[PDB]
C-alpha cells in the first residue's frame, strides 16, 4: 500500500495535463497546460496579489494575464513555468505532499536525452519525490490496450506521431512527426464556420467553436460523396444552440474539419496525412515485422476521437497495404486517457517496482541513471 | 601557399568589412534623405494647392 | 586546411566585390536624392512667401 | 479602342468608391459608400419625391435619411443598397451606360466564392456591360507598384490585410485581416481630442475631425521619446482653424492616433498590430518565399498615408526579422489609389483583352466561369 | 574535329546529371534530375502553360509542381520521364543539335541488359544520334585516374558500389551496392541539427542543411576520441550564417553524419558499412588480384569528397587487410566528376573511335549491338 496507492501518474500534454493515481481508472485530475502572469496590478475580492496562474484559473481569467503554454508540441519549452504546473497539479489539484508520492511521468517520442535528466533533476531535486520512472507516451497507450508489438497514431493538442513498437521498444528511426492536431483543426474549423457566414466575436463565442468540433464533427468515410450528399441536401445539417438562443447550424463542414487530417493541404499544409504517415512508418520498419503493426495500429489522443476515423483508416492502409496483410485499426472508447491509463495500470503493477529510479539511486549516479 | 592565401584573406575580409560599414552608413543616411525628400514633397502640394485657392 | 582557406578567401573576396558594387549604386543614387530634395526644399519656401503675401 | 478608351474600373470600399475609365492615372469619380432613405415624407424645392439618396447627396443630406453602408468590412453586404451604388456609378458619376463598357471590378481578399458570382450575375444580368473581370485588391496594388510578389499591407476605412502574394497568386492561407482602420481611427481621435478639453457637438464639428486626423496626423518613430518631446513642449503642437474662427489646437494627440495602429490596446482592442501582423504573415509562407517578401512590403489604402508609417514599419519589422534579412517598405505617393491605378492599367494592357469574362463565356457557363 | 569536338558525354545520376563536350576538363552542364509537374492551371508572367519542368526550373519552382525523380538509386525507373531529361539536356543545357554528335553515355554497375538496349533504342530512335557508347560508371572513374585495375568505392546522391575492375573488365561477381548515400546523409544531418535545438522550418531552411552537409562537414578519423574531444569543448566549433543573419552552430553533429557511411546503425542500417564493403569485395575476387585492389583503392563521388574520408578509409583497410599487404587509397580532387572526366577522356582519344556504335551498326544489329 505504502506506494500501491501512493503511485501517481502525471501525462503532461500539449493542450491537457492528465493526472491521479496509479490505480484509478481514469484522471483525477485533467485541466489546461497554461501558466497566465497578469498584465496589470491589482486584485480579485478577497484575494491578495497573485504573481501567477495555472489551468482554469488562467484560462478563466485570460483577459488580464499574459498566458503562455510550456510545452510546444510535446517537448517542454519552458521549465520554470512548467515546474509551475507540476507544483499545482501535486499541491492543488490532487493536494498530495509530493516526498511520500512515487511519480510516473511521461515525455514524447523522440524526447531530448537532456530533458529527461531535467525533469528528473526537477523532480528528484526540487519536488524531492520518493522515486519517479518517465514512460514514453505511444508506449503507455500500446500497453493499456493490452499488446506490446503494434504501431500507435497518437494525436492530441499540438502533435501527431506515429510510434512503431516490437516487444516493448519504441523504434527511433521508425517514428513520425506531424505539426497538425486538434488544435490546429479548431482554428480551421472556426474559418470555415465564419465562411459559412458567422461571427465568432466575442471570446464566449472563441471558445464554443471547440465545443463544436468536440460533439458535432465527423470523419465520413467516402469523404468524396459525403459532400456531393451535402449538396443533395439531405438531413445531414446539425445546429448548435449557442450561450444563449442564437441557434448556429453546420451541416456540411461538420466533416470537412477532419478531411483536414487526411489532406493537410486544406490548412495550407505540404506534409503528407495521416494514413500515409502510419504506412510510410511501416514501411521504415524492418520487413519481418510488418504483418504485426498491420494488424494493429492503436489509436490514442483526444484528436483521434472524431467518429468514423478507425472506418476512414481501416480503408485509408488496406488499399496502400499488400493484399496478403490483415489490416486492423483499434480505436478504444477511453483512448483521450490510453496514455494515463496504461501508465495506472503499469505503475501500480506488481512488477513495476524494480524499475522506479529511487533517490538511492539518483543520489548516487546522477540524472544519468533514469535516462536510461 | 596556405600561409600566403591566409593572408591574403584575412586582408579582403577586412577590406569587405570596412566598405560594408560605408554601404550601411550610407543606405541609412538615404532612407533619412529620401523620407525629408517625401516629407517636404508632400508639404508643399499642400501649401500650392492652398496657394491655388486663396488666390482663386 | 589551405583548400578551405583558399574557398573562403574566394566566396569573402566574392562579397566584398558584391557589397562594394552596392555601397556605389546607394552613394550615386543619393547625391541625386539629396540634391532633389534641395531643389524641392526652394520652391514652397518661396511658394508658402507667395501663399503668406497672397493670404495676406 | 472598342475597348481601349472604353474599359471602366470601379474599386467598391468600405467608405469611398473609387471609378473611372481604364487608361486614366486616378479615379474620376470618388464618393461615399452610402445610400440614404428618407426618414420623412416631403421634397426639395424643385425636385420631386426621392426614394433614395447615394454618395454625397445621401452624406450632405443625413439629418433626414437612414444612412445605411453595403459594404461591411470589405465584403457586400448588401446586395441591393450595392446595385444601387453601381447603379450611380455608372449613370451618373461617370454617365456611361455600362451596355457597352467592359468592368474590372475589385472584391476583398478572402471574398467568398459565392459573393463573386453574385456581383457577376447582377453585372451581367442586370446591368448587361459587355464583359467583365474581378481582381484582387491587394493584388491590384502590388502590381501598380511594377512587382508580382511581394506582401501588401492593405488598410483602408473600414479593413486592414496582409496580402502575401507570389507570382500573382495571393496566398490564402497567410492572408491576416485586423478590423481596425481610418473609421476606428477617426472617432479614437475624436476622443482624444474632446478629452484635450473640446466639444464636437454640431455635425459641423463631427466631420470635420476626421479633416484633422488626415491634415495634421503623424505616425512618429520612437513614439516613446516623443510624448517625453510632448512634455518639454516644443513647436510640436499644431492650430488647425475650424469650419468658423476657433482655433483648435492639437499638439501631442496628433500622433497618438496612428500608434493605434501600432497598439490596438489604445482602443480595448486585444488584435496584435500592424507590424507583427506583417511579420506574422511572413512566418506562416513557405521559407524560400521569405526573404522576398520581406524585400517587398507594398503598403497601399488611405489609412496607410499618415506620414512616417513605412520609417516606423521599416524599424518595426527590421527588428523583428533575422538579420540576415533585407527589409523594404515600399509606400508610393498615390496609394490612396493603387488598388485603383493597379486595375486601370492591367485593364487598358494590350495582354489582358484575353481574359475580359464575356457575355458569351457567362450564358454559356454560367456565374462560376468568372469564379475561377 | 568532325565528331573530336563533337562527341558529347552524359552522366545520368540519382540527384545530379554532368553534361559537356568530350575534350573539357570538367562538367559545361550539371543540373538535378527531376522533372516537375504542375499541380495547378495556371502561368508565370509572359510565359505560356508548361507541361513539364525540369532541372533548376523544377526546383525553384517545387512548391505548384509534382516533382519526380527519373533514377532510383542509380537504375532508370521511369523512361517518359528520362527523355525528358535527356531533351533538357541536348536542346537547352548544351544547346545542341543531337542528330550530328556522337553521345558517351554512362550506366551504374549491374545495370540490366534490357535497360541499356532501352537507352540505345531512345538514344538512336527518338534522338536520332550518328553514334553512341555507354561506359559504366566506376571503370570511367577508374580510368580517368590513369589506371585499369583498381576497385573503385563510388558514392553519390542514391547508391553507393565497390566495383572492383581487373585491365578494365568490371567483375560482376565481387560488385557491393549499398543503398545509402548523399541524400540519406542530409537527412540524417537535418535531424542531429533540429535535434542540436533547430528549426529547418521554411523551405529555405531545408535546402541549405545540404549546404551546411557540404560546406562545414568532416570524416574524422578516430571519431571516438573525437566526441571525446567535443566535450572538452576546443575550438573544434562552426558557425554558418543562414539566409538571413541567424547564425546557427555545429560544433560536434559536423563528422557525426559522416560517421554514418561506416556506421549504417546511425540510421537504422543493418547492412555493413563502406571499408568493411570494400574488404569484403576484395576477399570475393581472386587472390592473386587481390594485392592490386588493395593498392589501387580509387574514390568517386560527391559523397566521397567529406575531408579526412581517405585516412579514415587508409586505416580501416589497413587494419582489416593481412599486414603483408600494400594499401592505397586515392582520392583525387576532381572527383564529384570523375566518372565524367573518363568519359571525356575516353571519348576524346584517338582509339576510341572504333568502338563508337553507329546508326549502321544499330539499324543493321537490333539494340543488342551496343549490349554487347
Amino acid at each position: 500500500d505504502e506506494d500501491e496507492t501512493t503511485a501517481l501518474v502525471c501525462d503532461n500534454g500539449s493542450g491537457l495535463v492528465k493526472a491521479g493515481f496509479a490505480g484509478d481508472d481514469a484522471p483525477r485530475a485533467v485541466f489546461p497546460s497554461i501558466v497566465g502572469r497578469p498584465r496589470h496590478q491589482g486584485v480579485m475580492v478577497g484575494m491578495g496579489q497573485k504573481d501567477s496562474y495555472v489551468g482554469d484559473e488562467a484560462q478563466s481569467k485570460r483577459g488580464i494575464l499574459t498566458l503562455k503554454y510550456p510545452i510546444e508540441h510535446g517537448i517542454i519549452t519552458n521549465w520554470d513555468d512548467m515546474e509551475k504546473i507540476w507544483h499545482h497539479t501535486f499541491y492543488n489539484e490532487l493536494r498530495v505532499a509530493p516526498e511520500e508520492h512515487p511519480t510516473l511521468l511521461t515525455e514524447a517520442p523522440l524526447n531530448p536525452k537532456a530533458n529527461r535528466e531535467k525533469m528528473t533533476q526537477i523532480m528528484f531535486e526540487t519536488f524531492n519525490v520518493p522515486a519517479m520512472y518517465v514512460a514514453i507516451q505511444a508506449v503507455l497507450s500500446l500497453y493499456a490496450s493490452g499488446r506490446t508489438t503494434g504501431i500507435v497514431l497518437d494525436s492530441g493538442d499540438g502533435v501527431t506521431h506515429n510510434v512503431p513498437i516490437y516487444e516493448g521498444y519504441a523504434l527511433p528511426h521508425a517514428i513520425m512527426r506531424l505539426d497538425l492536431a486538434g488544435r490546429d483543426l479548431t482554428d480551421y474549423l472556426m474559418k470555415i464556420l465564419t465562411e459559412r457566414g458567422y461571427s465568432f466575436v466575442t471570446t464566449a463565442e472563441r471558445e464554443i467553436v471547440r465545443d463544436i468540433k468536440e460533439k458535432l464533427c465527423y470523419v465520413a468515410l467516402d469523404f468524396e460523396n459525403e459532400m456531393a450528399t451535402a449538396a443533395s441536401s439531405s438531413s445531414l445539417e446539425k445546429s448548435y444552440e449557442l450561450p444563449d438562443g442564437q441557434v448556429i447550424t453546420i451541416g456540411n463542414e461538420r466533416f470537412r474539419c477532419p478531411e483536414t487530417l487526411f489532406q493537410p493541404s486544406f490548412i495550407g499544409m505540404e506534409s503528407a496525412g495521416i494514413h500515409e504517415t502510419t504506412y510510410n512508418s511501416i514501411m521504415k520498419c524492418d520487413i519481418d515485422i510488418r504483418k504485426d503493426l498491420y494488424a494493429n495500429n492503436v489509436m490514442s489522443g483526444g484528436t483521434t476521437m472524431y467518429p468514423g476515423i478507425a472506418d476512414r483508416m481501416q480503408k485509408e492502409i488496406t488499399a496502400l497495404a499488400p493484399s496478403t496483410m490483415k489490416i486492423k485499426i483499434i480505436a478504444p472508447p477511453e483512448r483521450k486517457y490510453s496514455v494515463w491509463i496504461g501508465g495506472s495500470i503499469l505503475a501500480s503493477l506488481s512488477t513495476f517496482q524494480q524499475m522506479w529510479i529511487t533517490k538511492q539511486e539518483y543520489d548516487e549516479a546522477g540524472p544519468s541513471i533514469v535516462h536510461r | 601557399a596556405a600561409d600566403e592565401s591566409e593572408r591574403g584573406m584575412k586582408v579582403i575580409e577586412s577590406r569587405a568589412q570596412k566598405d560594408e560599414e560605408k554601404m550601411e552608413i550610407q543606405e541609412i543616411q538615404l532612407k533619412e534623405a529620401k523620407h525629408i525628400a517625401e516629407d517636404a514633397d508632400r508639404k508643399y502640394e499642400e501649401v500650392a494647392r492652398k496657394l491655388v485657392i486663396i488666390e482663386s
